[PDB]
């Protein structure tokens, strides 16, 4: 009885999320990839192996490969976008 | 092989490739073929000479291409750019 009163407002803020989601799509679609090391800036150098100096100090490095892979919730398509946009809204996670 | 502490071989000349420099690029490629008329000139020096010992060419992209081949000896952390031998001749004092 009480879903179907609510039905008003869940209509409003699903259409008014999903132009927030349209407009994020504009503006980061495909933009929140980056490399292993923040060293390679394109995908074409992000290949092969890297040096990593593990906590800061210079002298324990450790080889590891560097992959160019996206972020775990982006804004590529309007589903992503959705999704990103939801979990900001549940305030967790959004000053990542 | 004697007066050589390692295993090598005449047969071609071995490249040195760092570790944070992928191999397979434009850049390593175009420099992969044209130092590989090296090896010609490689085997000619040591023919008249064959006491001679490591000849190795320091490319400016970073691999290090040397005869007699030879495998490589923790990590690598090797580069032919930051050698003595190399900034001494890529620059004056
Ligand atoms: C960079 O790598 C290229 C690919 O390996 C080399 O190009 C090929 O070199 C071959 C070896 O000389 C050529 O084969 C013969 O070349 C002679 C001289 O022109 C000719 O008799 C024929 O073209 C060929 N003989 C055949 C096919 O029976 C290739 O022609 C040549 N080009 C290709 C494969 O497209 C480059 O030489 C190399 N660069 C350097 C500086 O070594």
């Amino acid at each position: 009885v009480a879903i179907r009163t609510i039905g008003n407002i869940m209509i409003v803020t699903t259409l008014l999320q999903f132009m927030f989601a349209c407009i994020g799509v504009q503006l980061f679609k495909g933009k929140f990839y980056r490399c292993t090391d923040e060293a390679k800036s394109n995908p074409e150098e992000c290949r092969g192996l890297f040096i990593l100096y593990k906590d800061g100090d210079v002298d324990s490095p450790v080889v590891r490969e560097r992959i160019w892979q996206n972020s775990d919730f982006n804004f590529d398509n309007v589903l992503s976008a959705m999704m990103a946009l939801f979990t900001v809204s549940t305030f967790e996670g959004w000053p990542a | 092989d004697a007066n050589f502490g390692r295993q090598i071989s005449y047969q071609h000349a071995a490249v040195h490739i760092p570790t944070d420099i992928y191999e397979g690029s434009t850049i390593v490629l175009n420099e992969l073929n044209w130092t590989s008329a090296l090896d010609e000139v490689f085997k000619k020096n040591r023919e008249e000479d064959p006491s001679l010992l490591w000849q190795v060419f320091g490319s400016a992209t970073g691999l290090a291409r040397y005869y007699p081949a030879s495998p490589w000896v923790k990590i690598d952390l090797y580069d032919v750019r930051r050698r003595p031998w190399y900034i001494q001749g890529a620059a004056s004092p």
